[PDB]
């Protein structure tokens, strides 16, 4: 048939990157990243986090066809802030409120009976 | 054919309780909608997986 | 051989109306309802109210129900069976009782705005399917390209267009032609 | 003229086996050669 | 029927009128009857209106048939396309319908001069036809730096 | 049979034909390692070039006119207006 | 850099006609007879009432990207409630001898009549609006 | 232990319900996403068929293999056949099971699961076995063969993730609710006279205090608190959808700082 | 004292009657004896539905691994409608159906599935939703009249 | 030879210009590309990957001629391509191709697309160009052709390209628009009420691909950064861009948010939904295809479907049996509107049946009688029907659609929720087919309602046996109707097309025949080309005596009826001067002529008619363009307005010839146009309504003459054929009075029928 393998939704074909950063024109301290090989599931939370950032001025998130696994994040930030920085930040809070949670939750599954 | 082996939508296995509703209906008399709650089918997203299955293979078993 | 449904393969319920599927989604991407619930199909509600395809609609609250309480529910034509009754029933097993539920999009979590017809519906796979259909003759050593075709060309005005596609391969053979008795008589 | 349909003509057809009641449709069916 | 008309003081205004209609039609009798309005008598039968009136007004019902046809059903097509029907219709001076070798055995005996300026005479010939992008020739400048 | 390029009656405006014709047959030989008239400011796309060129006014072609009655106008591409 | 009206309103009536977040206050000053307000109001971000009374401040600022809050966190040109920002569409409705200024705010909309400010409020978009209640 | 809060209120070997509490809800639907999608599992993915006399196909008996749930506890020490450097599968990268079955009786002779054989060699890591749940332990139904009928088959599993084909998925179908009442007024509540006679009261409503009809509404609430239940076919236990699920993510997202530093 | 949610019937203004129906429902014919509420639909499509039928993909018979026929098309899963009429049951639809109870949102949800055209979930035809088995058998002859 | 045929889907994703083509269609057709050095490291690469892989190619060529076969030949990769070698490469993003639904009676049934090369195995377009070639996503297939040459290529990108093709001859307006969800959905985005939070706007701002980056200023501030559904849909709407409109009671306050205003790009008031972002004469997309162009205008369908369903991906939409069931107490003033229009029929047959009732005037008793009936049945649906629309509320989600414009119509509520009503079988109601009886469940000769056809049931409610069957008769019409309609039309339209296909305009802008004859001495009477034509409003025809001369007469020797001075810096200066108001008493009797010639062209009183050149719009532009102080006397003179006005019509050239006669041609060409535009720029207008500055006024006129200039019809077009496909492609949806109409009747025209079936005189 013309059906692309399934694995190619999760895995990146030959000269294909994780990441590609790329400066932004229309605005100053801006930058798209684009991301090979994630969905929403990524892109909503990454997203979502850099708004929890006072020195975030935008970010936003999008796949542009549902028949590529790939999406676009558009990070602006205050002069002196390089948004890849504010990236790493907002990765580091992610992997430790999860951290966190893995925790509080192998705890309350011992407290547990059945 | 067979009982499909899950629920099409919530993935649910489902194909280890033909044999058990069908014995649940003839041997202990419950009426459909009370014996697929009692194996634990409790969206109807898997009860009419069951409720509406068709076991062909019984007769696609007759022939030689 | 096997096939499996693919974009591209028509599908009915038995109210007349058919689809192709445009695309799919994995489960995660669906709507989902807060018992996690999803659908297997999801059509468009402009489909309906020009099509006054009501019995579409009572067949698939009648069959919520039917699910629900493990009876065949009953959809033959000129019996008492109402709505009304129906969403009475549906409503006893919990349900709002016009087959709506509040959803959630997939991509987010968030609730939705509005509330979706949700519930079981019988469809059909229909013969007759992409790859029966899809050709592609381009040469090595309908789908065509008649009357009305030609004219939709000409309307545009795209004479040259019009030459190379309906030309001959049958190739420019070149003729001397005397310019008093336009005839292929000359001695070159 | 069970195999051509050589009668009126159509009268023999192929049975329809597409579905079961595609073909108890087609044992089924009448037809009108040629006011309303 | 309601005619809007222009008021005394110039503004247009309904003013009903009764007016007649018939099955069947005899128009260059029944004009002629006193206490008519000859000038605005019409019929839908466009051929007796060019019997009676001439082409012109004969082209001029026809416009107004088709246009009514398209109209009734409710949609709207601009004035040129049905004008040029109609005009294709009427310019040799009557209502005329718009619905191999044998024929050139007869081009040769009549003389037949083909112009040349369709896309079928034009394909046999390896040509492009004198239509839209073909309706003039383009040449090397010689005139120009 | 010709006519002066003084009393010329035809628009002064290129048409959306002749337009067509001009920029494909110019692509036609572009495509075909012919010379070009222009600064190739990165393009490398025949119509593309065509463009640039009937826009910097550098396609030397003419547009020979026929009128219904055998006779013709000649305009220069340089000279019809394009809007 | 300004403000531009201010005044103090009477509440005649609030409709709230099909829609549920959003009404149409009716208002009149307390002060003069001629100047009114027409106003389109997030009722569920501000509720109103019938005969409440409205502190009205058009104003011009305290073009560019917008920026969350910080600067709000002490900078506020605003001590009100409600703030909107629209744009004047106007028609100066220039009736009788009393003027009438347009406004909307992405379509919540108002209305002035009055005259004082005729040398007063912008031609022109840039336009705040501002309520205490 | 301060971030995002837990408090299981039921539990079970199967279904795990509970509510998070103290999080955005895009990182709780993430985690319900990466849940359904992407958790790692061992599912029949090739299957040789040396002899079928059966009266289904071949492809619908493989299919369904590929859809009986195999232990996974021990997945993490299993290799993706992908990333491995043996030709084609070992027991580093695949469990091998088989399958014979003939029609011996008279009466009907059933084909399930537990009738699946491992054939390769498990370095003692917890997977491979057929799952069986129901009390006469014979798990899944296969097939069913008349007297004088054959079925023998290969399989080889091997690691996979939902994304790629459902049958590696571990969970079913995940609760997931948030605001009961509605206060925040995410979802606007269709009715022909009243929307509360209407609308069925969640179970989730108990646990959380009803608005009160003055309270004019509260603009800067946010959704904080999500009533989730997780369940699970059985090839991993629950808690563990819930705890590979939230290490998943963890991996993405630092797969993510892995390659800023590679730039 | 008539439910308000019944439809109107125009009662026996009738001492004469000689007959009466069986049942009303034994005006239609096979396809249209499948299709649910028919009563509720506008007429033409009641038509469309009993052409479509006859391209739907079910078990047309038990025997179908055994006869060799030109083309054929079974459906893995078939399942009985949980909507059924009682004309049905002679028809036998229940027993060699033709399709499957599919749980179904109706649903703008991301635009494509506009104009009759419809958005199917992955995972459930991943499991098997709407899967079929096709079959086509080729002939040949030998020699002949040389 | 070149082409492909499959199954179409859609997608919101797509351009207006797109099309989707699979891989493994793109790598079976294939262009042939000189090589050059433009390309040759393209071409080369493309040749190593082969006929496999995808940006590849199949075959090379060269100078010899020789055929060199990519997947056979043992050199295939070792070739060094040289220059002026051919490479037949696939096809690849960006071609040019055509793409193409049958049956294709009207032109925009064939359009040039740009190829976006897609997995999985259909042909896939934007929702919007859906409507044009008249397809959906049901089993529809169509085909695209690949065009093999580089002249071939510039044709169909140059003229046939969709974008040209927004705005069409047939009618003169759009031929797309915005349809569907996207149509469901702007409306509820551009309610009062839909506000969005800053997470959801910056999502929907960025999804507009070329959002200069600027977060707008939201229109709540105060409680909370909340911004309006209006504000955000105006981010796609591009600059300079201004529309008005007022519907049954619109003002500039709409209490109802109604009509439309939208002022540089913004919506200022009103709910977005068909009338102006559908398919409609004066809307936005017409607006926007005019002043900035097609490609503008087709970026505007891709970023409004953008924005609209991203909003509406989480929003949700849906529709379900509820949504048809109407009130306890709508119900029973539904039945006892049927009940009454039963007691009716009741009476007006007793009355027949005591032979008291008259007929009048050749009209038989009987058919009086059912007349009678069935207006009184038909106007009990209708009035139940009104009743159930009226009892659904906002939320109602039919409603919604309808509201929307996107689907469904009055008939459809009605019949689904009060009553399917009267059915019929050649115009009349159920007649008997046994023996005085129309079923053998009635007694013999029974008229009642009932009896005859009428279905008093909704569809929700159901339909009794008797109602089935008679409904069943009915559609039965129907689709045999439709049948006969689908072959009258195709015959029809294809007739047409062959008697007008020669008929071409020529560089004199006389419209031929292949013969040379003469059909036209101008097209279409005024030598425009109808794409550029737009319903406007002639100004001097409408009105009272008095109202003409209040707007346009200037009495510059009068005190009460000059020109005040704060409209113009001279007008202290021009009170009583006796010169001027020579010039001005000439512009009023020219306008006053005009109004003279008008109404005997237009007997009726109809002033909108289709012009080229859309003047208001024009106004509104250069009113926006320099800022203009409505506060200001303007600058301009009265003989500036007056001599200008006279000048630019002498620059509005359709003919050119230095003869009389063609000068005649010109000046009547011209005329309508003429006294569209002397109403509009009187002196008066000019200064009191529109108070125009020089400058304004000098840019309004050199653009009425770019414009007038543009819309004049090119030498050239096939005018034939566009007429023919322009009558007969609507023709073909008449699938659907005591005269013969429609189809039947357009046949009895077109053929020149002696005998026809009605002929009918009208006196007067
Ligand atoms: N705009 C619009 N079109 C409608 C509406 N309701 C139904 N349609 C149609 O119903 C008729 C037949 O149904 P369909 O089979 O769905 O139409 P179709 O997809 O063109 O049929 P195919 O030829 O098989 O592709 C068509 O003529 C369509 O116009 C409505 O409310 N609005
Ligand atoms: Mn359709
Ligand atoms: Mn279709
Ligand atoms: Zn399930
Ligand atoms: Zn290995």
């Amino acid at each position: 048939m013309n059906a692309p393998d399934r694995f190619e939704l999760f895995l990146l074909g030959e000269g294909e990157s994780k990441l590609k950063i790329d400066p932004d024109t229309k605005a100053p301290n801006a930058v798209v990243i684009t991301f090979e090989k994630e969905d929403h599931t990524l892109g909503n939370l990454i997203r979502a986090e850099l708004l929890n950032d006072r020195k975030v001025l935008f970010a936003a998130y999008k796949v542009e066809h549902p028949f590529f696994a790939r999406f676009k994040l558009r990070i602006q930030t205050t002069e002196g802030y390089d948004p890849k920085d504010a990236l790493k930040n907002a990765c580091n809070s992610i992997i430790n409120k999860l951290g966190a949670l893995k925790t509080n939750f192998e705890t309350e599954w011992n407290l547990q009976t059945l | 054919m067979i009982v499909p082996v899950r629920c099409f939508s919530c993935g649910k296995v489902v194909g280890d309780k033909w044999e058990s509703y069908l014995n649940l209906l003839q041997e202990d008399e419950l009426d459909e909608g009370t014996a697929l709650s009692r194996l634990g089918l409790k969206r109807y997203c898997c009860r009419r997986m069951i409720l509406t299955h068709v076991d062909l293979i019984e007769k696609f078993l007759r022939y030689n | 051989t096997t096939k499996i449904p693919q974009i591209g393969d028509k599908f009915a319920s038995r109210h007349g109306q058919k689809g192709t599927i445009g695309i799919t989604y994995r489960r995660e991407d669906m709507p989902f309802t807060a018992e996690g619930i999803v659908p297997d199909l999801i059509i468009n509600p402009h489909a309906i109210p020009s099509r006054m395809t009501v019995a579409h609609l009572i067949e698939c609250l009648l069959s919520k129900v039917a699910a629900l309480s493990g009876n065949e529910g009953d959809a033959s034509p000129f019996t008492d069976i109402t709505v009304e009754g129906i969403s009475k029933l549906l409503r006893e097993h919990g349900y709002q009782s016009r087959g709506f539920e509040v959803m959630y999009n997939g991509h987010t979590g968030k609730k939705l705005m509005a509330q979706i017809f949700f519930g079981p519906t019988y469809y059909q796979r229909l013969r007759h399917m992409v790859d029966d259909k899809i050709h592609a003759r381009a040469r090595g050593p309908g789908l065509r390209f008649g009357e009305m075709e030609r004219d939709c060309m000409i309307a545009h005005g795209a004479a040259s267009f019009l030459k190379e596609r309906l030309m001959e391969a049958s190739d420019a053979f070149r003729v001397h032609i005397c310019g008093i008795c336009g005839l292929m008589t000359v001695i070159a | 003229a069970l195999a051509t349909g050589n009668w009126g003509a159509g009268v023999s057809q192929v049975l329809n086996r597409y579905t079961y009641s595609s073909t108890l449709s087609h044992l089924r069916r009448t037809n009108t050669p040629i006011a309303k | 029927y309601d005619r809007k008309v222009p008021s005394p003081t110039g503004e247009y205004v309904k003013e009903p009128e009764w007016v007649l209609e018939t099955d069947g039609v005899n128009l260059s009798e029944v004009m002629t009857v006193p206490g008519i309005d000859p000038t605005r008598i019409y019929t839908n039968s466009f051929i007796d209106i060019m019997e009676v009136l001439g082409i012109e007004a004969g082209r001029a019902a026809l416009y107004k048939e088709v246009y009514n046809v398209i109209a009734s059903d409710g949609s709207y097509v601009n004035y040129r396309h049905m004008a040029l029907l109609v005009d294709v219709m009427t310019t040799q001076g009557g209502l005329t319908s718009v619905t191999t070798v044998e024929i050139l055995f007869e081009a040769g005996a009549s003389a037949e001069l083909d112009d040349c300026r369709g896309v079928s005479e034009n394909v046999i010939l390896g040509q492009m036809a004198p239509i839209g992008t073909g309706a003039f020739d383009v040449m090397i400048d010689e005139e120009s730096l | 049979k010709a006519i002066p390029k003084d009393q010329r009656a035809t628009t002064p405006y290129m048409t959306k034909y002749e337009r067509a014709r001009i920029l494909g047959t110019r692509a036609l030989q572009i495509s075909m390692n012919a010379p070009v008239f222009v600064d190739l400011e990165g393009e490398t796309d025949p119509l593309r070039i065509a463009m640039k060129e009937l826009a910097e006014k550098k396609i030397p072609l003419v547009i020979r006119r026929y009128l219904p009655d055998g006779s013709f106008e000649d305009w220069s591409v340089e000279e019809l207006i394009v809007d | 850099s300004n403000t531009l009206f201010d005044d103090i309103f009477q509440v005649s009536e609030v409709d709230p006609g099909r829609y549920n977040k959003v009404c149409r206050i009716e208002a009149a000053s307390t002060t003069q007879d001629q100047c009114k307000l027409t106003l389109d109001i997030n009722v569920e971000l501000f509720p109103v009432a019938a005969q409440d009374s409205l502190t009205v401040t058009i104003a011009s600022s305290l073009t560019r990207s917008w920026r969350p809050p910080q600067a709000g966190d002490r900078s506020l040109a605003d001590d009100y409630d409600y703030v909107m920002y629209g744009t004047a569409y106007k028609f100066e409705e220039v009736s009788k001898d009393l003027i009438a200024v347009y406004y909307s705010f992405g379509g919540l909309l108002m209305r002035l009549e009055g005259n004082y400010r005729n040398l007063n409020n912008l031609k022109q978009e840039n336009a705040y609006l501002l309520i205490r209640r | 232990e301060e971030g995002p809060q837990v408090k299981i209120r039921e539990a079970s070997k199967d279904n795990v319900d509970f509510i998070l509490s103290n999080v955005d809800l895009a990182m709780a639907n993430s985690l319900r996403r990466v849940m359904i999608a992407e958790i790692p599992t061992l599912a029949i993915d090739s299957v040789e068929v040396e002899t079928n006399t059966t009266v289904l196909a071949d492809e619908f008996i493989a299919h369904r293999l590929g859809l009986i749930p195999l232990q996974s506890m021990d997945i993490e020490q299993l290799e993706y056949s992908r990333d491995c450097f043996c030709e084609d599968h070992c027991d580093k990268c695949s469990v091998v099971l088989t399958l014979q079955a003939f029609g011996e009786s008279e009466s009907t002779t059933n084909v399930y699961s537990k009738d699946l054989v491992i054939v390769s060699n498990l370095m003692g890591r917890n997977i491979g076995h057929p799952i069986i749940q129901d009390k006469e332990g014979n798990g899944v139904l296969i097939c069913k063969l008349r007297k004088g009928q054959e079925l023998k088959l290969t399989c080889v599993a091997k690691k996979g993730i939902a994304k790629e084909h459902a049958k590696w998925g571990p969970a079913a179908a995940i609760e997931f609710e948030y605001d009961p009442w509605n206060k925040l007024k995410h979802t606007d509540y269709w009715y022909e006279q009243d929307s509360a006679k209407e609308w069925p009261q969640s179970k989730n409503c108990e646990y959380e205090d009803p608005p009160n009809e003055g309270d004019p509404f509260d603009y800067k609430a946010q959704a904080d608190t999500f009533y989730m239940n997780v369940e699970s076919v059985g090839s991993i236990p629950v808690d563990q959808v819930v705890v590979r699920g939230i290490d998943t993510l963890q991996k993405k997202v630092a797969s993510i700082l892995l390659a800023l530093t590679q730039m | 004292d008539v439910d308000p949610a019944k439809r109107i019937r125009v009662s026996h203004h009738a001492t004469t009657f000689t007959h009466c129906e069986i049942h009303p429902s034994m005006i239609l014919g096979v396809a249209a004896s499948i299709i649910p509420f028919p009563d509720h639909n506008q007429s033409p499509r009641n038509t469309y539905q009993s052409a479509m039928g006859k391209q739907a993909m079910g078990v047309f018979l038990t025997n179908y691994n055994v006869r060799m026929d030109t083309m054929a098309n079974i459906l893995y899963y078939p399942q009985k409608p949980l909507g059924t009429t009682r004309a049905m049951e002679y028809l036998k639809f229940r027993e060699l159906p033709a399709g499957q109870n599919a749980i179904v949102a109706i649903a703008c949800y991301s635009g494509y599935n506009q104009e009759d055209s419809m958005i199917m979930n992955q995972s459930s035809i991943d499991r098997g939703l709407f899967r079929s088995l096709f079959f086509r058998s080729y002939m040949d002859q030998e020699k002949k009249y040389g | 030879d070149f082409s492909a045929r499959t199954v179409i889907s859609g997608d919101p994703n797509l351009e207006l210009d797109q099309v989707g083509v699979p891989k493994s269609i793109a790598k079976t057709l294939t262009y042939p590309e000189v090589v050059t050095p433009y390309n040759i490291d393209r071409l080369t690469q493309l040749v190593r990957n082969g006929p496999n892989e995808h940006p590849g190619a199949k075959y090379v060529i060269r100078d010899s001629g020789d055929r060199i076969d990519l997947r056979y030949s043992k050199r295939a990769g070792d070739i060094q391509l040289q220059y002026g070698w051919k490479v037949e490469r696939h096809i690849m993003d960006n071609d040019p191709v055509l793409f193409n639904r049958q049956p294709s009676l009207h032109k925009m049934s064939m359009m040039a697309h740009r190829v976006k090369v897609i997995p999985y195995s259909t042909f896939r377009l934007n929702l919007s160009v859906t409507s044009p070639y008249n397809a959906d996503f049901d089993g529809d297939e169509m085909n695209l052709h690949v065009p093999q040459s580089e002249e071939t290529r510039a044709e169909l990108s140059q003229l046939c390209a969709v974008p040209l093709q927004i705005v069409s001859p047939q009618s003169n307006k759009p031929c797309m628009g915005i349809v569907q969800d996207t149509l469901c959905g702007i409306r509820k985005l551009t309610l009062r009420d839909t506000f969005i939070e800053l997470d959801q706007v910056l999502n929907m701002l960025y999804w507009v691909p070329d959002w200069d980056g600027v977060i707008p200023t939201p229109a709540i501030i105060k409680p909370k950064p909340l911004w309006s559904g209006k504000q955000i849909l105006s981010v796609a709407i591009p600059n300079g861009i201004h529309l008005q409109r007022f519907d049954e009671g619109t003002t500039l306050l709409s209490p109802k948010d109604n009509g439309m205003l939208i002022i540089d790009g913004q919506i200022i008031f009103g709910v977005v939904e068909k009338k102006t972002v559908g398919s409609s004469n004066g809307g936005l997309i017409h607006v926007v295809t005019r002043e900035k162009g097609p490609q503008v205008c087709a970026k505007l369908f891709g970023n409004i479907q953008k924005v609209v369903n991203f909003w509406l991906l989480h929003n949700g939409f849906s529709t379900g049996i509820g949504d048809t069931i109407a009130d306890g107490p709508t119900m029973r003033e539904i039945t006892e509107t049927i009940a009454e229009a039963k007691k009716k029929v009741l009476d007006v047959t007793k009355e027949a049946q005591a032979n008291l009732l008259t007929a009048k005037h050749g009209m038989t008793l009987r058919e009086s009688f059912e007349d009678n009936v069935v207006r009184f049945l038909n106007e009990a649906r209708d009035k139940a029907g009104r009743l159930a629309e009226v009892n659904l509320k906002d939320l109602n989600n039919v409603k919604q659609m309808v509201m929307a414009g996107s689907k469904g119509s009055f008939i459809n509520i009605a019949q689904m929720s009060a009553c399917v009503g009267q059915q019929s079988v050649e115009g009349k109601r159920i007649a008997f087919g046994f023996v005085d009886r129309t079923l053998p469940h009635f007694s013999k000769d029974d008229y009642s309602p009932e009896s005859k056809g009428f279905v008093e049931n909704s569809y929700l409610r159901g339909l009794t046996p008797q109602e089935f069957f008679f409904h069943a008769m009915g559609g039965r019409e129907g689709l045999i109707d439709t049948a006969v309609k689908t072959a009258e039309t195709g015959y029809i339209q294809r007739r047409l097309v062959k008697a007008l296909e020669d008929i071409m305009v020529h560089y004199d802008n006389t419209t031929r025949n292949s013969l040379g004859n003469v059909i036209q001495f101008i097209y279409g009477e005024d030598g425009m080309d109808a794409a550029h034509i737009e319903k406007q409003s002639l100004d001097t025809i409408g009105g009272s005596d008095a109202a003409f001369e209040k707007r346009y007469r200037v009495d510059l020797l009068n005190t009460d009826h000059t020109l005040d001075p704060s409209l113009l810096e001279s007008g202290s200066e021009i009170l009583g001067d006796l010169k001027l108001q020579v010039l001005l008493d000439e512009e009023y009797k020219q306008l006053v002529k005009d109004r003279k010639f008008l109404r005997e062209v237009f007997v009726d009183g109809e002033a909108n008619w289709p012009l080229p050149v859309n003047i208001r719009r024009i106004i509104q532009n250069a009113q926006q363009t320099f800022h203009i102080d409505h506060t200001k006397p303007s600058d301009l003179t009265i003989k500036d307005i007056v001599l200008g006005v006279k000048d630019l019509q002498e620059n509005l050239l359709v003919l050119r010839g230095k003869n009389e006669i063609i000068q005649n041609a010109q000046r009547d060409a011209v005329t309508l146009f003429c006294c569209l535009l002397r109403s509009r720029l009187a002196t008066r207008r000019v200064l009191q309504e529109y108070r125009l500055t020089k400058q304004a006024f000098d840019w309004v006129l050199s653009n009425i003459e770019a414009q007038f200039l543009r819309s004049v019809v090119h030498p050239g077009e096939m005018v034939g054929v566009l007429a023919a496909q322009s009558i007969g492609e609507p023709a073909t949806q008449m699938t659907l009075k005591k005269v013969t109409s429609g189809v039947p009747r357009l046949k009895e025209i077109l053929n020149v029928a002696k005998n026809m079936k009605t002929p009918s005189l009208t006196v007067y």
